């Protein structure tokens, strides 16, 4: 918590507000594909 | 320390929600006690 993070700043000062937080963060999310591998087991109770 | 925390954790709640509370008292004011909100400048 000793830095200070900063980002994009998405709302505007278009009103006479009296202050804002000024500390903005971001999170990324991405999604990939990459056909992993897969182990086969039989399973102790029914053989199957 | 203790009390320099809670008062600083306290000036930030109010100064974040000053206009809302300000609007709804003059709402509460203007439905309840009178509709003539011109108290300042009056009496001339």
């Amino acid at each position: 918590a000793d830095d200070i993070p900063s980002f994009q700043n998405p709302n505007d000062w278009v009103f006479p507000w009296l202050t804002q937080d000024t500390i903005q963060i971001a999170e990324f999310y991405e999604v990939v594909e990459k056909k992993e591998t897969a182990f086969i087991y039989q399973d102790p109770v029914t053989g199957e | 320390n203790r009390l320099e925390s809670i008062l600083s954790r306290f000036d930030a709640d109010w100064t974040a929600s000053d206009e809302a509370r300000r609007e709804a008292k003059n709402d509460l004011f203007f439905s309840r006690v009178s509709q003539w909100d011109d108290w300042l400048s009056q009496y001339t």
